């Protein structure tokens, strides 16, 4: 399909390193005894990888000449889940993560001793930015318009 | 046991003037003290002051200068450096006016002032092939 | 004298009798007074 | 209990708390839904 | 008793009076070398030198050289000889050049005194400082200490040879 | 031999005079600043190059400043 | 109101916990930059600095002891509720020779379960390298409930070091005349500590140890061995094994000490049956030691009419050559503690390295000689730890001289007379590590260069140019014919290092005649050349720590300072701390040297398998004798070749160390970073990252700074240990383990 790879379900080496695995696996279960715990461990390992195998087979996933299931990051949403979506989550929780930050640094940075409490967190106030974040997408375009995003021309610069 | 009376009681260390302090240039600090006070040579290790005039011989400015600067921790004040050339060309360097330079004495004219701050030094692309 | 002597009569010549040649000029050079 | 809770107030304390806490709710995010290579959508 | 002191008397040079540096021994046997001995002209001093230098010179090579021979061969001792030999003038190049870069005198244990009494007002490095007062440290004094080195390097070696070829054949 | 210079930005607080340690600098009357002294390098050829006196100066960007040049012994610190 | 002690110094309050910085007069401030930060932990422990009297350093001293303590003890603890609860150590004892030593089980996530691997004993787990288990079977532990109760009882040790520490810190703090009691402190360290912890192991070992351990070794399995406590109650269960406690201790009091042959052997070599040192005269030897050390405690007068006064004997060795003498050292000695700290250290490290020597050239414990990972890790640890403590030792003593050396206070004395002559002693030093540096490596690298020339006769090798190590063959056998000539009352040389018959069990060599040859001379050479190096740079870091002729007042900079200016053509790391820097580099040179060779030559040349007609076969095959000799050789035939076993681990229960091999190479190369680069580059580029951080708003309060340049060659010299030293621990480790 996409780039000349295949998909998983149909990708025959992608059985064969299955294969392969359980038959490892297997292997090393023969060497123990009865239901002991470490033949429980090498039976979880079995079916996990089973378990993984079956969904990476089902899942829109694309797999190569090496039976490996590859990401199709050029932006189409049929392959949205590999990279699009995680995207968007990641987006989300590191813009959550700077924008609580960059709160709690203004904040503080209005009181008497801004850098005191930089090592000693104010805990009350950070807690209060910090489940503020949830709407940071709008937060960041609601100050970005009234301009107290962005610093104009008291930031400092060099000699040259 | 040493060549003068004056020299202060060191046993001699293998950290003072080598053969440039006989053909280039070398150092004398003298001063006068109230007691035999043990004091560390810039040089090497401990020696032993004379109760009164004190002559010490060094490779550099800086060891006489060291060894004066130690001697103001014994309320030591009137210690003096010279410059002895190859031959007995004594010229004295630290007191150069018989007042420290840390205190401001009349007679004494700037060396090296500009007048201006370090952003009105010229710009080098015109200070070249010139 | 054939072309296969050269290597035996320059290598020798060049690799050594050059260098200690150069190092007695460029010392003398290097070392000089005014 | 002032001055110790100031003392769990302070960058290190904090910073472990928030970091052993995190580290254990991803650990036991990939036990309960382990080898997740894509978004479960 | 101490047997460390301050070098004749004086605490600040960089040098001291230790039972190596100026015991009866060490005054004697520094005085009875070459470099030293008096009555030697620079020539005889540099053909001591030498000749002693050549003589434990051609050893090394000879025993360890590229084409060394258990048994004596005499392809084995004409390798070290010239070895030897080429070292022997390899430093005296460097002699040669030393000698040429360093004084610019030819007599001394004069001049320092004629500039100490009849004045000295010139470009110096000559005619004042002078480091050194021995016939050692003049032009024609190392010329012809670097010629006795030569000379008797040579001959040296082609004794130490002879004496090696000796020892091995009749021994 | 180093180029020491001096800037009327000089407070006077002699504290680059006592932190040489060639004796290169020295405090001399002035009428710029509030103690009426400034400093000056009349000895440059004692100086080392060493910038203490310039690690002891309180003004903004400094009223000392050392600019190293040509070397000698006496600059390059040999006792030998 | 103790003549001792001071009652209630300082008070338990938790307010000086929420204020760092507390101790030094500069940090109490608070941040303004973020080099605050990092000087809030570089003088934590620097208490010269946080308190201007004696006495209260001291006792800070003395409760960071207690702290240290406890830790330790939590960390034996740990040890042993691990072999308790995690380990196979049941299982092992059942079978010492076919099962592999695990103390640590992997839990299942990500994966990481591959690394609980195949150790025996129905077990999965990490192999164990510490000897624990070897350790425990010396002792007499034949149950994991016992190994219980010693983690029990660790936790409560350490509990008690704590309550120690505190108590002896805010309750009942020490005089400085009670620290300053040097000759009662050596009296007890000697007597009580060495001498009666000597006397009550030999009766531990006598009482619990012997017997155990020889029922063990009789084949009786340790369900029906009888409890430790039953060999006290009942001493016919001790007299069977030993025939001579039906004697009691009437013997012992009666000067018939013959009596008490059956378990107080000098046998020497090792039991043909563990392969480790007689435990016999292991009791044996601990009892002459308690003996001997007891009675070196009654040598300094402390409260009697009797004894010696170590300030009376210090001053009465004098000399025509050393002036005053030792006059002053006893002063040195009691008023500083970095003096202490140096040669404690120094002396400390020697004795780890000797330790490691000792360990596997004798092994003292049972099934621990054919266990050559832990062989192999116990020896390189020890050397590692030992370098370390000698480099610790050099730098204490620095600052010993850059701080508590008082001039006046020693005049004329050794100290004084050391730093008189020091460009003596420095110059000859250079003089010989160039000599031994220009022989040792020139040598290889002339093998290497006649190698690569295709002269093979021409080489520095045993079929060549041979260099015979004739005096440690004389040594060597001096040994083996010291029972009977010498030490007429031995049956068997110390150790079969020195020569005698190859000692095998379960057919693996335990230990066997090391040969020297060629081989082993370049590389001692090489030992002797690297601690000659890392002597000079501590040693010059030592004496010229106060003055010299660039920096003729060194001392009014510190002893921690990067440099005096670029003046004087450059003053950088002129410090002493500067030394210790490279001498750590130095250091980890020659360790790494030390152990290769050491790793290299047991392989080659001692570890194996015995066939069962004798036939010697080792784990590489002898490679050592004619490849060690070039460094083409040890790149190829050591260390691309003993490296396949950590490269080809990936998917196997060792991929950990590969990983470890990976990010140490990583590490390693992360130092560089700091090592090769300077801070105005650093502090321009955070300056353009503090330009965007203001431009967003969001530049810190604390101002972020570049790492100080003492820090950056801290940093630096610390990665670099890091990298090196875990690269050579996961090769080493994966290597013996695979083999
Ligand atoms: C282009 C560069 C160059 C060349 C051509 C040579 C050539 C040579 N080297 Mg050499 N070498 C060089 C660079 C070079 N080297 C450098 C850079 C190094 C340092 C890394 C070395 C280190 C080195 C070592 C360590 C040794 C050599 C040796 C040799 C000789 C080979 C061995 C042999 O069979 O001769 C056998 C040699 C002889 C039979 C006698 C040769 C003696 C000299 C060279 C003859 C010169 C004649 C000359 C014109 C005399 C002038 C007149 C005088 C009588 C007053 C050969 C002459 C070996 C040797 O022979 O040592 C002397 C040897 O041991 N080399
Ligand atoms: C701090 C983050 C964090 C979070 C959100 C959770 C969340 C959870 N843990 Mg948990 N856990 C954590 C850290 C955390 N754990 C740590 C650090 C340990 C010690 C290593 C454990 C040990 C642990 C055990 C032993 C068990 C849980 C269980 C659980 C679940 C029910 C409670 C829940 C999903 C229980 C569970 O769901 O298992 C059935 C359970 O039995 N946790
Ligand atoms: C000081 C040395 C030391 C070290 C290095 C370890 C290290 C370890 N212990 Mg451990 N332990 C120690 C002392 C030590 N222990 C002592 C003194 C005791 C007695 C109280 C124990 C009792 C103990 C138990 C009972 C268990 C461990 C476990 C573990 C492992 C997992 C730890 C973990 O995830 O906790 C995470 C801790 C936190 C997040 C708290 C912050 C780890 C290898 C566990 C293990 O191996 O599981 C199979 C386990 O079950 N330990
Ligand atoms: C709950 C008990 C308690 C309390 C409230 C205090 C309170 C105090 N102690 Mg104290 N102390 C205690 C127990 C306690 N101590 C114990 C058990 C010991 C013995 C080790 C000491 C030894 C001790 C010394 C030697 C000193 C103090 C000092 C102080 C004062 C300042 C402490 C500070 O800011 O550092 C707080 C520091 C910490 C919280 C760090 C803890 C460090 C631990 C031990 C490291 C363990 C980590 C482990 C090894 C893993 C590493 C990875 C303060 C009054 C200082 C003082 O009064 O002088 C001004 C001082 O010099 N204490
Ligand atoms: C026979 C008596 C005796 C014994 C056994 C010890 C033993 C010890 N002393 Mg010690 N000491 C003694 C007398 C004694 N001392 C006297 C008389 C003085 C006064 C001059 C000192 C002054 C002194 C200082 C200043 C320091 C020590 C330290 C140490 C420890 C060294 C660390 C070590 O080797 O770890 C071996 C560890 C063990 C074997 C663990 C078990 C040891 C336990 C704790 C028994 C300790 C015995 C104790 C003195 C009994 C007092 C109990 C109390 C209720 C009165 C060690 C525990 C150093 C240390 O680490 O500080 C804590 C230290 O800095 N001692
Ligand atoms: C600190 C070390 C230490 C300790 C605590 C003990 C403790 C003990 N030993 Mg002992 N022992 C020791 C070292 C030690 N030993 C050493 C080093 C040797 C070698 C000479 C012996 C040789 C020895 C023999 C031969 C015997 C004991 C016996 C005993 C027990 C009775 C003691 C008795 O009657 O003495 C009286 C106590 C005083 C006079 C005080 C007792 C449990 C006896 C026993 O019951 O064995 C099971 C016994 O027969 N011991
Ligand atoms: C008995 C051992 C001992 C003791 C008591 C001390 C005590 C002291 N040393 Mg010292 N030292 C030692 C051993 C010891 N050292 C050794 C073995 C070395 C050689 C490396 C040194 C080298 C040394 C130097 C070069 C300096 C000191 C200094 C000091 C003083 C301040 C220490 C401080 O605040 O650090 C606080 C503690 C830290 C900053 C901890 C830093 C963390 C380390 C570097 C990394 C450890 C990594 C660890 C192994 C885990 C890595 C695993 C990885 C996977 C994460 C203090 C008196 C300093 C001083 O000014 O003395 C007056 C100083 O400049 N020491
Ligand atoms: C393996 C060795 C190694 C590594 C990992 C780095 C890593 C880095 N160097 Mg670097 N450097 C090295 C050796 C190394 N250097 C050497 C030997 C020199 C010669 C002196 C330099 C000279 C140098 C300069 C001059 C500069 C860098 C810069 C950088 C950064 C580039 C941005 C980047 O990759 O961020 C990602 C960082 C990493 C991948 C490594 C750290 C991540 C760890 C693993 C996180 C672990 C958390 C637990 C980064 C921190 C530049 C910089 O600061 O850019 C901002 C820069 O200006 N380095
Ligand atoms: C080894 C030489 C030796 O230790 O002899 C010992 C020699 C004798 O010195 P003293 O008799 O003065 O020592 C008496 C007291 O100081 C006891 O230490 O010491 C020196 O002279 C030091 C010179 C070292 C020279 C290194 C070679
Ligand atoms: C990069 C670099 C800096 C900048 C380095 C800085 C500012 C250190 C920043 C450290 C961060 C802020 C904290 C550490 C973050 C790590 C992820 C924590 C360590 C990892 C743990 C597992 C220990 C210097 O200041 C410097 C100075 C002198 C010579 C070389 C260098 C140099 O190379
Ligand atoms: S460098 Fe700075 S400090 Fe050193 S002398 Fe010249 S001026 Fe004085
Ligand atoms: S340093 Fe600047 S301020 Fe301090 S004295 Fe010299 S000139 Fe005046
Ligand atoms: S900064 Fe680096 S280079 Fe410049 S002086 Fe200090 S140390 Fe020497």
């Amino acid at each position: 399909d996409i780039g000349g790879l295949n998909p998983c379900k149909d990708s025959e080496v992608f059985q064969k390193r299955l294969a392969k695995t359980v038959k490892k696996l297997e292997n090393r279960l023969k060497k123990y005894e009865e239901g002991t715990p470490p033949q429980i461990a090498i039976q979880q390992q079995i079916t996990q990888t089973k378990q993984r195998f079956t969904r990476y087979a089902d899942s829109n996933l694309l797999c190569g000449n090496d039976g490996l299931p590859h990401l199709i990051t050029d932006g189409r949403w049929s392959h949205g889940s590999e990279f699009l979506l995680p995207s968007i989550l990641f987006l989300y929780i590191s813009g959550w993560i700077g924008w609580v930050g960059r709160k709690y640094i203004r904040t503080v940075g209005q009181t008497s001793n801004p850098t005191e409490k930089e090592i000693i967190i104010d805990v009350p106030l950070a807690i209060s930015i910090m489940t503020s974040g949830f709407l940071w997408p709008f937060a960041a375009w609601q100050e970005f318009l009234s301009g107290d995003l962005i610093a104009s021309d008291e930031t400092i610069t060099t000699s040259p | 046991k040493l060549k003068q009376s004056d020299f202060p009681k060191f046993e001699g260390s293998t950290g003072g003037w080598l053969s440039a302090a006989k053909n280039e240039e070398k150092y004398v600090i003298i001063w006068t003290s109230k007691d035999a006070s043990l004091f560390e040579m810039p040089t090497g290790g401990t020696a032993k002051m004379n109760a009164g005039n004190n002559v010490a011989y060094f490779a550099r400015k800086e060891q006489c200068l060291a060894l004066g600067s130690q001697l103001r921790g014994f309320k030591i004040t009137n210690y003096k450096i010279f410059r002895i050339y190859p031959p007995l060309d004594i010229t004295l360097l630290h007191p150069f006016d018989g007042v420290f330079p840390e205190k401001v004495n009349q007679g004494r004219s700037p060396v090296g002032k500009r007048d201006a701050s370090i952003g009105g030094n010229p710009n080098p692309a015109s200070l070249k092939f010139q | 004298m054939s072309l296969d002597l050269l290597p035996s009569f320059f290598v020798p010549l060049v690799g050594l009798v050059l260098p200690l040649f150069s190092i007695i000029g460029l010392f003398l050079y290097i070392e000089k007074e005014n | 209990m002032k001055d110790f809770l100031k003392y769990l107030s302070t960058a290190p304390v904090l910073l472990t708390a928030w970091l052993t806490f995190t580290a254990g709710f991803v650990i036991e995010i990939n036990r309960f839904y382990p080898d997740a290579l894509t978004f479960p959508f | 008793v101490s047997f460390i002191k301050p070098y004749r008397q004086d605490p600040f040079v960089g040098h001291l009076a230790t039972p190596i540096t100026t015991s009866a021994f060490t005054r004697a046997y520094l005085k009875v070398l070459p470099a030293y001995r008096p009555g030697l002209t620079p020539l005889s001093r540099g053909a001591e030198i030498g000749f002693t230098h050549g003589y434990f010179l051609i050893g090394p090579f000879y025993t360890y050289g590229p084409l060394r021979s258990v048994e004596f061969s005499l392809t084995s001792l004409a390798a070290g000889l010239l070895a030897a030999i080429t070292l022997l003038l390899i430093l005296t190049v460097g002699l040669s050049i030393y000698g040429q870069v360093t004084y610019d005198v030819y007599d001394n244990a004069l001049i320092v005194k004629l500039v100490r009494q009849m004045v000295g007002s010139e470009r110096t490095q000559d005619l004042p400082q002078i480091k050194g007062t021995s016939e050692l440290d003049t032009v024609l004094g190392w010329q012809k200490f670097s010629e006795g080195f030569f000379s008797g390097g040579l001959i040296g070696s082609i004794v130490a040879a002879v004496g090696i070829a000796l020892y091995s054949t009749y021994l | 031999s180093h180029t020491v210079k001096i800037y009327d930005t000089c407070i006077g607080c002699t504290q680059c005079v006592r932190a040489c340690p060639t004796d290169v600098l020295e405090m001399v009357p002035w009428d710029g600043c509030k103690a009426g002294q400034i400093a000056s390098a009349p000895r440059t050829e004692d100086c080392v190059g060493c910038k203490r006196c310039e690690t002891a100066c309180p003004t903004d960007f400094l009223s000392v400043r050392v600019y190293l040049g040509g070397e000698t012994t006496r600059s390059l610190g040999l006792a030998y | 109101k103790s003549t001792i002690v001071d009652f209630n110094p300082v008070e338990t309050s938790f307010e000086k916990w929420a204020k760092p910085g507390q101790f030094s007069r500069t940090l109490a401030k608070g941040p303004k930059t973020t080099t605050w930060i990092w000087n809030l932990h570089a003088d934590a422990h620097d208490f010269d600095i946080q308190t201007n009297s004696l006495q209260e350093v001291s006792r800070k001293i003395f409760s960071a002891h207690f702290g240290q303590l406890a830790v330790i003890f939590l960390w034996l603890s740990g040890m042993h509720f691990h072999g308790a609860y995690f380990s196979n150590y049941s299982a092992w004892l059942t079978n010492p020779t076919s099962t592999k030593p695990s103390a640590q089980i992997v839990w299942p996530i990500v994966g990481q379960e591959v690394l609980n691997a195949d150790v025996g004993g129905n077990f999965q787990g990490i192999q164990i390298t510490s000897g624990f288990f070897q350790l425990w079977r010396a002792e007499g532990i034949t149950s994991e409930v016992e190994l219980y109760w010693t983690a029990v009882g660790g936790l409560v040790a350490s509990f008690l070091m704590l309550f120690a520490g505190w108590f002896h810190y805010h309750k009942a703090a020490p005089k400085l005349e009670w620290f300053q009691n040097v000759e009662s402190m050596l009296n007890h360290h000697l007597a009580g500590l060495l001498g009666l912890g000597s006397l009550s192991w030999a009766g531990h070992q006598i009482h619990i140890a012997l017997p155990i351990n020889k029922l063990l070794d009789l084949g009786v399995s340790p369900e029906e061995i009888p409890l430790p406590y039953e060999f006290i109650l009942n001493r016919d269960l001790i007299a069977q094994l030993y025939p001579s406690f039906n004697k009691g201790l009437t013997p012992f009091f009666t000067l018939n000490w013959g009596e008490y042959s059956d378990f107080l052997t000098f046998k020497g070599g090792l039991n043909p049956v563990t392969g480790g040192l007689w435990l016999t005269d292991t009791a044996h030897h601990h009892l002459a030691i308690a003996v001997l050390f007891i009675v070196a405690g009654h040598m300094y007068k402390t409260n009697w009419f009797l004894g010696h006064s170590i300030k009376t004997i210090l001053e009465a060795h004098k000399g025509p050559f050393t002036g005053e003498g030792h006059k002053g050292l006893y002063e040195v000695l009691t008023t500083s503690w970095h003096a202490q700290l140096a040669i404690n250290l120094a002396l400390f490290g020697s004795l780890s390295i000797i330790v490691a020597h000792h360990m596997y050239a004798m092994p003292p414990y049972p099934y621990i000689a054919i266990d050559y990972p832990t062989q192999l890790s116990l020896f390189t640890h020890h050397v590692w730890i030992g370098g370390f403590c000698i480099v610790g030792g050099a730098a204490h003593g620095a600052i010993f001289f850059v701080r508590d050396y008082n001039a006046a206070n020693n005049y004329n004395n050794l100290i004084d007379r050391v730093i008189r002559h020091r460009d003596a002693i420095i110059s000859h030093l250079n003089w010989v590590c160039i000599f031994l540096g220009c022989h040792s490596f020139g040598l290889y690298v002339h093998n290497d260069t006649m190698r690569a020339l295709g002269r093979s006769q021409d080489l520095f090798s045993d079929n060549a140019i041979a260099l015979k190590p004739i005096f440690a063959q004389f040594i060597q056998n001096l040994h083996t014919l010291a029972p009977g000539s010498t030490a007429p009352n031995a049956l068997t040389t110390v150790s079969y290092a020195f020569g005698g018959d190859v000692i095998s069990v379960g057919s693996k060599i335990a230990m066997m005649p090391i040969s020297l040859g060629t081989a082993d001379f370049l590389v001692h050479h090489i030992h002797a050349f690297t601690i000659h190096v890392t002597v000079l740079i501590l040693l010059k870091g030592v004496l010229y720590s106060r003055n010299s002729r660039l920096i003729p007042d060194k001392a009014n900079l510190g002893f921690r300072f990067p440099c005096d200016g670029p003046g004087r053509g450059g003053t950088c790391q002129v410090s002493a701390w500067d030394h210790v820097f490279l001498g750590l580099f130095w250091m980890y040179n020659s360790i790494s040297i030390v152990i290769f060779h050491f790793s290299w030559k047991m392989q080659s040349d001692v570890w194996g398998t015995v066939s069962p007609t004798g036939a010697v076969s080792h784990i590489t095959g002898g490679n050592f004798a004619q490849s060690s000799i070039t460094i083409n050789g040890w790149l190829r035939d050591f260390l691309w070749s003993q490296a396949a076993q950590v490269v080809q681990s990936y998917g196997s229960s060792l991929s950990a160390y590969g990983l470890i091999f990976l990010g140490a190479h990583f590490i390693w190369a992360f130092s560089l970073m700091f090592l090769f680069s300077g801070r105005g580059y650093w502090q321009e580029l955070i300056e353009s990252i503090v330009w965007a951080h203001n431009k967003l708003k969001v530049a810190p309060s604390i101002q972020p700074r570049a790492l100080s340049i003492t820090q950056g060659r801290a940093v630096g010299v610390a990665h670099y240990l890091l990298g090196g030293i875990g690269t050579t621990w996961a090769f080493f480790l994966a290597r013996i383990i695979s083999v």
